[PDB]
């Protein structure tokens, strides 16, 4: 039972599926070029099912512990996009 | 090094391969040498 600190990089497991959330290689996304598409995938490994949650504003700050009801910025680690 | 084959893939998304093969394809505009066969250079800062 680790606490979330901004900045860390965290793994979301779908509770149903099993499988964990990540940001999919494949671009389906309307003419958006650089954009990626965000699915699930089971293996671990790889740098793309870890997200790091970042301060939505100033209320918070790097490297405290996250709370309850606070808004998050998702960055992956592979793509280096956000949750859009 | 990620951030480099990130970086790459990056300019890879940013531009696709034909659009480049296209643009050196694109074809220029030569002087031309006529009416007496004075030099007809194109002008450079509006060309190509």
């Amino acid at each position: 039972h680790r606490t979330l600190l901004y900045g860390h990089a965290i793994l979301l497991r779908h509770s149903y599926s099993g499988m964990y959330l990540c940001c999919l290689s494949t671009s389906r996304s309307s003419t958006d070029k650089l954009a990626f598409d965000v699915g699930l995938q089971e293996d671990t490994t790889g740098e793309a099912c870890w997200w790091t949650i970042h301060p939505a504003s100033k209320q918070r700050s790097e490297g405290e512990k996250v709370r309850v009801g606070d808004d998050l910025i998702l960055v992956s680690v592979s793509s280096e996009r956000y949750l859009h | 090094k990620g951030e480099a084959i990130r970086i790459r893939s990056i300019l890879r998304s940013l531009i696709p391969l034909g659009d480049l093969v296209g643009v050196i394809s694109i074809a220029f505009q030569m002087p031309t040498i006529a009416k007496d066969g004075n030099v007809v250079e194109p002008d450079m800062s509006a060309g190509f």
